[PDB]
């Protein structure tokens, strides 16, 4: 919108770019969040749809997530990053509305302009939108719902059908529901004395292009990308109680420290000194072996001068592989990572205690693949997600999509609270602040009434998405939603109002509860707190100064 | 916007004119002014 | 390229006549029609013909007015001579506007003496030819040693008119263009 | 508001009449607020800008 | 300005047709690459070198398309190949119909991109339904109908001249290799290539075929009973993992130096000649003064060879990968070798064993193939990866489909019928999965130079009546069962091209914009 | 949206401005124009050299000529081209004043535009102030009209040598001032009066001294004789001392019509019978001239060869080639009327002249006429002399701004005593009103104020006095006594009171500074985008 560039000043002379003030920096800032918004408007809701971003290299990137499209978005504009490391922030801590915290956060620097415009200060705009914000809270407490007359696992399936839409597995959601509240159910833990925790990506995600997204087969416990070391390795181990040994030694044929500089007169002991140097090596592995390792894990590789013994003594052996993996694998089988193994005595040992137990162990072969898949886990249970699709673009997709999930289930089993979803919550906040304020009165009326105005995108954005009339949608949302906090209340009908709104799928107005939409309340909280610093930081520039690189 | 890729936002009047380079050496002792009112005071960076 | 536009560019009313019996009706009498509207241009735009033996006073319109024409920026070449009859050179420049003036009816001819031109002019700078166009000097010609002095001839000075953009390069009523008969019969006969 | 054109000649104005008919525009768009610029200036006279 | 993009943003309806007609595009590449009568496609690499062949996953290798959305089709045949290795043209031409076919609903319906993908999966469900139900058994253990099952693939190649002996081929190779559920794996079968010779004498044998020859001449050329050893570290002598750096004072001390590098290889080579062995294949390099005292006492030394060739030793003569020679045993020692013979090849030498024949581990063997050039043998290589590719699937699946378009145009058929009673709104994308099954008999007519407007109209006229195993001949191009033609194909290719075309149009559906120049 | 965003043709070079800020480069890039002509203002001032592209140079300390004939880049100081311009050619005096007291008005504005007050509004209070202002000025100012002649022939003087003093034309104010004031007394009427600006001629010749300049009857000529063996001096006979003066269109030529014509010349009888036809032309000729009884003729255009010397015989010199312009003004001075051909020539329609001469000027070959008259007649035209082309050109230009000083007094009688004086009565008249008229303009009746002392103080700053004395003194002593004609005395005088110190300046000329100035300082505050193309 902006045109005719600031002239060149001679009478203001700083190093680097020029100085340019007024309104065109805060109509910049917009046409700069405009860019971004755009981008993300169209892949929002179930019938919302994406675009692809190409590597300059014949990769691409097929993204339905905020985070991931704008952390490849590199943008150059100043306020552009902001909403760029929110999305960052946002996916991180809660793994949910990355697109929606974008949007909000656009439509205020929409209205927020048109505000600034209006001769109202921005300090009395961000006084309004915080007094509303501490109220839309206190609202969203009042409509929460406990879960409560539900048979078995209905609750943690439903809620995750709502974060698996809006991806290509959304037709699958019926069968990676399941999958998906089993295996958070699979790795949960103690911690801080009867807290109860999940880990961050505790679930392995293997790539595994093939059959079909349907048959995606649900191992009950952990699964590991390696190639086996050697080949004539048995590839199943039969009998229950394998015993798992997990390291992070390496046996190969090791060298002495940095600091020694071996000097001998005598030629006869380069042969006790080469035997003994690979010799000091075989002490550490002919114990574990006795101890009956079935299958021993490891960090660092191992070479061909130990791999004998293991061939012989039908042991498996495993190649390099990530650090974190090998710590979930003892906790689950109940062994301990040791770093270099010793004991408190001065003598070398290896104890019984730091083997784990599992039931089965096999090499498991995914159409090219070697992954040992471990199943039966004594200590504590753990599991393991097999995606399969039709080309590796497609499993990238799966990829983010599955960890959004499981984040959003995480978080709901952290509170049992639960919201509804569906535009529902933003046409209650629209209709409460409008009504409030009414007493107040003389300035923070109009900038509560176009904060309430902003919340309303959502439902705008996911209805022209649909490809069908928006305003007959609006007008069902907005009025229901107001009979409802208007009436008495004991009104049975009326009150139910305020649980349902917009359908994407048959157009018209049905019952969440029995359609299954629903959300976290941990989703909403903390994310309009986001969007509003977000507001706050472009709302508050007056000025643009750039200074040129040196 | 410095320089290098460095973004940061600042309402201080000191760290204002710190991080703007300016061309002219008599409007640059303002730097230097709102550097010891920060020092000595550390308040009202602007109003010096 | 060119052996299809030699047909028509190369060719007056009088000579497109010849590719009557050979080229198509319509290709050449389209041509012909246009060729003609440029020869009916070039009568209604002979307004002149002789030399203008004119005076001061009227200067400052038949040199000037004139060379605004119908100010269709309808420009007029206006070539003045500020004649001295004590020189040889005025003389000869003197035979070739009257000989011009024959030809080109379009191009105004004038004449006046240099003494009654400018204010105690030079002698010696005698004689002069200035070229008016729109009102503007588009040429301010010293003495004739550029055009070959004593040695001027018709051929001189019609190359003269070309370079100031006074005639075509390609006209028919230049003598460079203009072969002889004679020429063109040879060329029939060897061809 | 002060228009300097390419020809470097000086015109000062308040009314949309004469600022529009400097500012030669390219987009057909914006052309509309200038065609009823001066419609208006031409049949009433009053109520350009507005 | 603002970040790297926008450059020509391609938003809309526009985007959408321009993936339909890439998707297209592609499959109009290999439309000619199906059928018995299919033309072969040579391709200029970049490099130097030359692909000769009429598999669409080889030829999509080679091409390189600077487009996003035709290279998620190019990765459609890394999917069929790395899964079964066979009917990868299969899985790109039948996208390509499918893209093409929801296409009109999607530029004029105006059905949103997203009902189509409902509809598909409930197709989907189907499709396997009626495959099911259109597949009969077939046993396993009768060779007869093995090589009809193995030759189904070798005739649309180059080979089905000498099928007779191919099937032979295939047959033997995949009983070495499979293990007794049923488990097996190409990485052991070595395609070792020799140019030149004919078809007809080129055989399996079971064991391996080296490329190099003896160290020493006197060397035992032919032995009856090889005792094979393999040995992981080289012969010469082991400087070690650190410097010696020996401080030498006296004079009798450098001598002594060198006389231990003599003894140090006597010690490794004299506890080898406990068990006395007649071939000691190591992986790494050998020494000159080693060689002969192992020659000494009746051992052949050979070259270094790769590890790769070593594990298929070790299966073979069931020896066990050894690198410590001190821990040297006589139970670790290969035996049951058949034969050792090497033949005289102008290119190379080539060591010859041979196996005694008489569970255990499965057994590694290498197929001798004997071509006209280069190309050929890999024109021929590629085809045993096609040809044992279907054996695999008998195995693993007892299940057997008809072939010749008769299990797709099933499919055609019950989701045409079905469409009717599926009144809605999925009607119409429903309805358009019949439309792109039925093509794929449609492009054997069109190789076959037959009109396929009445004989498509024969089929469907005879489908419902005659019997579920109607198809097209593809070479006389009338309409000819299966039953009676005697050519069959596995269900597991049927379920994957499935699966694979149908899953490829619900992510490539979705696509709203394409902005290319970002970032690396 | 794609990358390209435009609207109208070549954005990379038009630039807007916008805000405070882009206001705030505009008065203070009047105060660079204003800043080079502040020392020029007052007698103590110092002149500009110009130098045009053609390498022609001028000096010279008017401001309108200052400012003219400059390359300038910015529209602001363009503006203040067109002022300077303005007050020149309607008074011819002030073009200084006018730039710098519009700037005083600009640089008390920007306080204010700081504080948070509209631009308009700070407009409308120096209207209400400037009507205040001239209204006042007009309750306290004298009129010279009921005095007689000879003691309004003195009051020229006094506002004479005020703008005379002002430029180095000043060596002789006494002597320089007569020929400005001596040159209108030839053409007022003596009642009713009108200036007739037209009739005054003015032409200065690069030669001699300044001090050699005197005051001629008549027009100046700049062309010789038609022969140089006429007598030079000519003056009359016995009676008729008028020397009939004819003036002619049409020069001594054969007659021939304009359009185009050939002459048809037959076999011999014709051909001798038009050499009889031209030779009796001529005779016709002389005798119409010498019937008329004509003794000087002037042509525009140049006589025939042999008509340069029948002239001569009868001792009747003649003039050729003067100009059409020049023609018509010799006709006025000498009480004649030109004749439109030969045949209506008569007695009743030439000339009448004093006495004529050829005046030599050194060793150049050119040759100059001197018309005098002993009678008060119609016309007259000035005789500037120097020793450069610059300062004939100044006092030229010198010359003419004290003409069109004198030239107000005759159309306008009521004058006013400048100098400081006018400006510290019409500053405290406004001040006075101020706190009275609180209201919000306050302000601006007191920036109105500043900026009226900004011009006696730049008058004490460049004659060395202190301008703190200097203005305390002119406000408490004008506060005090009633009298409004004491000033800033700049030539160092012992009495600051202006009734002996011989300065006198025009009401209109002293009015148009404060109207074009605060009349255009509205244009400068109004504009808030400013688009410049590059060129
Ligand atoms: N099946 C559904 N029915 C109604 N609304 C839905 C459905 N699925 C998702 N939504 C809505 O779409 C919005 C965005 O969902 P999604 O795209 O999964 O999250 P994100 O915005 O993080 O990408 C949510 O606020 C939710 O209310
Ligand atoms: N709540 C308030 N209400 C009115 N004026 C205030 C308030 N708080 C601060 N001020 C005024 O605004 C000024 C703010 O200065 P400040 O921005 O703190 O300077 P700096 O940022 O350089 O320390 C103070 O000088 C004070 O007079
Ligand atoms: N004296 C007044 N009082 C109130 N409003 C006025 C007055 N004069 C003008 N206006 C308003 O100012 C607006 C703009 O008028 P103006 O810009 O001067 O005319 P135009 O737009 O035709 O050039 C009009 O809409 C009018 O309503
Ligand atoms: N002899 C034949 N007659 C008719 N159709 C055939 C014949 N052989 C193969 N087909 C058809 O060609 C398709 C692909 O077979 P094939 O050429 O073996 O695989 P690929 O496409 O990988 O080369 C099969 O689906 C089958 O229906
Ligand atoms: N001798 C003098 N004594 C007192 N005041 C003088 C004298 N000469 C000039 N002034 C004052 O200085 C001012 C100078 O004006 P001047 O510079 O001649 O006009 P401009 O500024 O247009 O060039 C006059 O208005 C007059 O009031
Ligand atoms: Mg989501
Ligand atoms: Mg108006
Ligand atoms: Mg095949
Ligand atoms: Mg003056």
């Amino acid at each position: 919108m902006s045109q005719l560039f600031n002239n060149s000043r001679s009478d203001t002379l700083f190093l680097g770019g020029e100085k340019i003030s007024g309104d065109d920096i805060r109509n910049q800032n917009v046409l700069a969040t405009m860019a971004v918004a755009n981008v993300v408007k169209s892949s929002l809701g179930p019938v919302g749809l994406d675009k692809m971003l190409v590597d300059d290299i014949g990769d691409f990137t097929v993204t339905n997530d905020g985070a991931t499209i704008l952390s490849l978005l590199d943008v150059q504009h100043p306020a552009g990053k902001i909403l760029v490391e929110l999305a960052q922030q946002q996916d991180r801590e809660i793994g949910d509305g990355t697109t929606s915290v974008v949007i909000i956060a656009s439509e205020l620097l929409k209205r927020a302009n048109e505000l600034v415009k209006n001769k109202i200060h921005p300090t009395t705009i961000i006084t309004g939108f915080r007094v509303a914000l501490r109220e839309a809270i206190r609202f969203i407490n009042e409509v929460l719902s406990t879960s409560v007359d539900t048979l078995g696992k209905e609750t943690l399936i439903n809620i995750a059908k709502t974060s698996m839409s809006s991806k290509i597995i959304g037709a699958d959601s019926d069968f990676f529901s399941n999958m998906v509240v089993d295996a958070l159910l699979a790795v949960k833990t103690q911690n801080s004395k009867g807290e109860i925790k999940y880990p961050v990506k505790a679930v392995n995600v293997l790539k595994a292009h093939g059959k079909s997204a349907t048959e995606s087969l649900l191992v009950p416990g952990y699964a590991l990308n390696c190639t086996v070391a050697s080949q004539a390795m048995p590839k199943r181990i039969a009998g229950g109680n394998v015993k798992i040994a997990c390291l992070d030694l390496n046996l190969q044929k090791a060298r002495m420290a940095m600091g020694v500089q071996i000097n001998i007169d005598d030629p006869e002991q380069l042969e006790q000194i080469r035997k003994r140097e690979a010799g000091i090596v075989l002490e550490r592995v002919k114990k574990i072996i006795d101890a009956g390792a079935q299958v021993v894990l490891t960090t660092k590789g191992i070479d061909d001068l130990c791999l004998k013994e293991f061939v012989e003594a039908k042991i498996m052996g495993v190649r390099r592989c990530k650090k974190e993996d090998l710590r979930r694998i003892a906790r689950a089988t109940g062994a301990t990572l040791v770093s270099s193994m010793s004991n408190l005595e001065g003598e070398e040992t290896f104890e019984s205690s730091y083997l784990g137990l599992c039931d089965e162990v096999v090499q498991a072969k995914f159409s090219d693949d070697e992954c040992i898949l471990i199943k039966g886990t004594s200590k504590h249970s753990s599991s393991s997600i097999i995606l399969r699709g039709a080309n590796d673009y497609s499993l990238d997709e799966m990829e983010r999509s599955l960890h959004d999930s499981l984040s959003v289930v995480k978080r709901t089993l952290e509170s049992g609270n639960v919201v509804p979803g569906g535009g529902c919550v933003e046409a209650a906040l629209n209709i409460y602040l409008d009504n409030f304020a009414t007493t107040v009165g003389s300035r923070e009326q109009l900038a509560i009434a176009e904060f309430a105005a902003a919340l309303l995108i959502i439902p705008k954005t996911l209805a022209v998405n649909a490809a069908k009339d928006s305003s007959e949608l609006v007008a069902k949302l907005r009025s229901y939603h107001a009979a409802s906090q208007m009436a008495k209340p004991e009104d049975v009908k009326r009150r139910s109002y305020r649980n349902y709104g917009l359908d994407l799928i048959r157009g018209k107005i049905v019952d969440e509860i029995h359609a299954g939409v629903l959300e976290p309340t941990i989703s909403k909280v903390k994310s309009l707190k986001s969007a509003l610093e977000a507001c706050v930081a472009i709302l508050r520039i007056d000025t643009m100064i750039t200074v040129d690189p040196e | 916007k410095t320089s290098r890729g460095e973004i940061i936002i600042s309402n201080d009047g000191h760290t204002i004119l710190k991080q703007m380079a300016i061309l002219h050496p008599v409007a640059r002792m303002l730097v230097e002014v709102s550097a010891a009112q920060d020092s000595e005071a550390g308040d009202g960076t602007t109003s010096v | 390229a060119k052996q299809h536009e030699n047909r028509l560019e190369d060719k007056d009313l009088s000579d497109l006549e010849e590719l009557e019996d050979d080229e198509d009706e319509d290709f050449l009498e389209a041509y012909k029609i246009k060729r003609l509207n440029e020869i009916r241009k070039l009568q209604e735009r002979s307004k002149f013909g002789e030399v203008f033996h004119i005076n001061k006073p009227e200067y400052n319109k038949e040199v000037t007015l004139a060379s605004q024409g119908k100010k269709d920026d309808g420009g007029v070449y206006v070539f003045v001579h500020l004649s001295l009859q004590s020189k040889l050179q005025s003389r000869i420049l003197s035979h070739l506007f009257q000989s011009a003036a024959c030809k080109f009816r379009e191009i105004k001819f004038v004449e006046i003496p240099a003494n009654r031109a400018i204010e105690n002019y030079p002698e010696s700078n005698c004689p002069t030819l200035i070229v008016y166009y729109r009102g503007e000097v588009i040429k301010n010609m010293i003495t004739l040693l550029e055009l070959g002095g004593n040695n001027s001839k018709m051929e001189d000075f019609e190359d003269f008119m070309v370079k100031v953009g006074a005639v075509a390069e390609g006209d028919n009523r230049l003598i460079m263009n203009r072969d002889d008969e004679e020429s063109r019969e040879e060329r029939k006969l060897h061809y | 508001i002060l228009i300097v054109t390419s020809n470097q000649k000086t015109t000062i104005s308040n009314d949309g009449a004469t600022i529009l008919k400097l500012l030669d525009v390219v987009h057909p768009a914006a052309k509309t607020l200038v065609d009823i610029s001066r419609a208006q200036d031409a049949e009433v006279g009053d109520g350009t800008t507005s | 300005v603002f970040m790297n993009a926008s450059q020509e943003r391609t938003t809309g309806r526009q985007a959408q047709i321009s993936n339909i007609t890439a998707a297209k595009a592609v499959a109009d590449v290999i439309r000619t690459c199906l059928g018995p009568k299919a033309m072969l496609k040579m391709l200029l690499d970049p490099m130097g070198g030359l692909v000769l062949t009429n598999d669409g996953h080889a030829i999509l290798r080679e091409i390189d398309v600077a487009h996003p959305a035709a290279k998620s089709m190019l990765e459609l045949s890394r999917t069929q190949d790395e899964e079964v290795g066979d009917g990868t043209t299969t899985v790109i031409i039948l996208a390509g119909e499918i893209l093409a076919q929801c296409a009109p609903y999607l530029i004029e319906k105006n059905i949103h991109p997203v009902i189509i993908i409902q509809a598909l999966k409930k197709a989907l469900t189907d499709a396997l339904e009626v495959i099911k139900q259109v597949s009969k058994p077939v046993d396993v253990e009768n060779d007869a109908a093995m090589k009809k099952l193995i030759q189904a693939s070798i005739g649309t190649k180059y080979v089905i001249h000498w099928s007779e002996k191919m099937c032979e081929l295939a047959l033997d190779a995949v009983k070495t290799v499979r293990k007794d559920f049923e488990i097996d794996i190409k990485r052991y079968v070595r395609v070792e290539k020799i140019p030149g010779g004919d078809v007809l004498d080129s055989r399996v044998l079971k064991g391996v075929l080296l490329n190099k020859d003896v160290v020493h001449p006197k060397m035992s050329r032919h032995i009856e009973n090889p005792r094979v050893v393999l040995l992981d570290c080289p012969l010469e002598y082991k400087k070690g993992e650190s410097q010696t750096n020996i401080e030498i004072e006296k004079e009798e001390d450098w001598n002594r130096i060198l006389q231990i590098e003599e003894e140090q290889v006597q010690l490794m080579c004299e506890q080898i000649l406990a068990v006395r062995p007649t071939l000691v294949i190591t992986e790494k390099g050998v020494s000159d003064l080693a060689q002969h005292y192992l020659l000494k006492g009746g051992c052949s030394v050979l070259r270094r060879v790769k590890k790769s060739d070593n594990n298929r030793i070790a299966r073979v003569t069931g020896a066990t990968i050894v690198n410590r020679v001190e821990d040297l045993k006589e139970s670790d020692v290969g035996t049951n070798c058949g034969l050792f013979k090497v033949e005289m090849i102008g290119d190379e030498y080539f060591s010859f064993l041979d196996n005694c024949k008489e569970s255990g581990l499965q057994k590694a063997c290498t197929i001798m193939l004997r071509g006209g050039s280069k190309d050929i043998l890999n024109e021929i290589d590629r085809n045993l990866q096609d040809a044992m590719a279907v054996a695999r699937n008998v195995m693993l699946s007892p299940s057997l489909s008809p072939g010749g378009g008769a299990t797709e145009m099933a499919v055609s058929v019950k989701l045409a019928e079905k469409a009717k009673q599926l009144e809605g709104i999925q009607q119409w994308p429903y309805q358009a999965v019949a439309d792109a099954m039925e093509c794929i008999p449609r492009t054997l007519i069109q190789n076959a130079g037959g009109d396929p407007i009445r004989l498509l109209s024969q089929l469907r006229a005879k489908h419902a009546q005659g019997n579920f195993t109607t198809g097209i001949d593809g070479d006389k191009g009338k309409i000819v069962d299966m039953v009676s033609y005697g050519i069959w194909e596995p269900e597991v290719i049927k379920q994957q091209s499935v699966k694979t075309a149908i899953e490829s149009a619900c992510l490539l559906l979705r696509v709203d914009d394409i902005v290319s120049g970002v970032r690396k | 949206m794609g990358r390209p965003f435009i609207i109208v043709k070549d954005q990379g070079n038009k630039k807007r401005q916008h805000g405070l800020e882009a206001k705030k480069s505009h008065i203070l890039a009047a105060r660079s124009v204003a800043s080079i002509i502040k020392t020029s203002l007052g007698p103590r001032g110092l002149d500009k050299i110009l130098i045009s592209p053609d390498g022609e140079i001028t000096i010279t300390n008017d401001g309108a000529t200052i400012l003219s004939q400059m390359e300038l880049d910015n529209e602001i100081a363009k503006l203040l081209v067109q002022l300077s311009k303005s007050q020149d050619d309607e008074i011819g005096d002030g073009t200084t004043g006018v730039v710098v007291l519009a700037s005083a008005l600009l640089d008390q504005a920007l306080e204010l535009i700081q504080k948070g007050i509209h631009p308009i509004k700070i407009a409308n209070g120096f209207d209400e102030a400037a009507k205040l202002a001239i209204s006042k000025l007009e309750e306290t100012c004298d009129d010279i009209s009921a005095s007689n002649d000879e003691l309004f022939r003195d009051f020229l003087l006094r506002a004479a040598k005020t703008s005379l003093g002002s430029k180095i034309v000043s060596k002789d104010h006494d002597r320089f001032a007569e020929m400005a004031v001596e040159a209108v007394i030839n053409v007022m009427d003596k009642d009713r009066k009108d200036v007739d600006f037209d009739l005054i001629k003015m032409q200065g010749r690069v030669g001699g001294s300044i001090s050699d300049s005197k005051l001629i009857n008549g027009v100046i000529l700049d062309k010789d004789f038609s022969h140089p063996q006429m007598p030079k001096c000519v003056l009359p006979k016995e009676g008729s001392d008028g020397v009939k003066l004819a003036i002619l269109t049409c020069p001594f030529e054969p007659p021939k019509p304009k359009t185009k014509h050939k002459l048809d010349i037959s076999s011999v009888e014709e051909y001798q019978k038009l050499q009889t036809y031209e030779q009796d032309k001529f005779k016709e000729m002389i005798d119409d001239v010498k019937k008329a009884g004509a003794d000087v003729v002037i042509c525009q255009w140049g006589f025939d060869d042999e008509a340069n010397h029948l002239l001569l015989q009868n001792d009747l010199p003649a003039v050729r080639w003067v100009g059409g312009q020049e023609l018509e003004h010799i006709a006025i001075s000498t009480n004649g009327r030109i004749v439109p051909r030969f045949q209506d020539l008569s007695k009743d329609k030439l000339g009448t002249c004093s006495r004529i001469y050829e005046q030599e000027f050194g060793t150049t070959k050119d040759r100059m006429l001197i018309i005098e008259q002993s009678k008060e007649t119609k016309t007259v035209t000035c005789f500037v002399r120097g020793s450069n082309k610059m300062i004939v050109d100044e006092a030229e230009r010198a010359l003419h701004d004290s003409l069109c000083v004198v030239r107000n007094l005759v159309k306008d009688s009521r004058v006013v005593y400048g100098g400081g004086a006018a400006e510290v009565t019409m500053s405290l008249a406004v001040s006075e009103e101020a706190d009275k008229q609180r209201g919000i303009d306050q302000y601006a009746f007191r920036g109105f104020a500043q900026a009226l002392d900004t011009i006696p103080m730049t008058l004490a700053e460049n004659s060395g006095l202190d301008p703190i004395g200097t203005l305390s003194t002119l406000k408490s002593k004008q506060l005090k006594e009633k009298i409004s004609n004491i000033g800033v005395d700049c030539l160092g005088y012992g009495s600051n009171d202006m009734k002996e110190l011989f300065v006198v300046d025009p009401f209109i000329g002293k009015k148009q500074q404060i109207l074009l100035a605060t009349q255009l300082c509205r244009m400068i505050l109004k504009i808030d985008n400013v688009i410049i193309s590059g060129k």
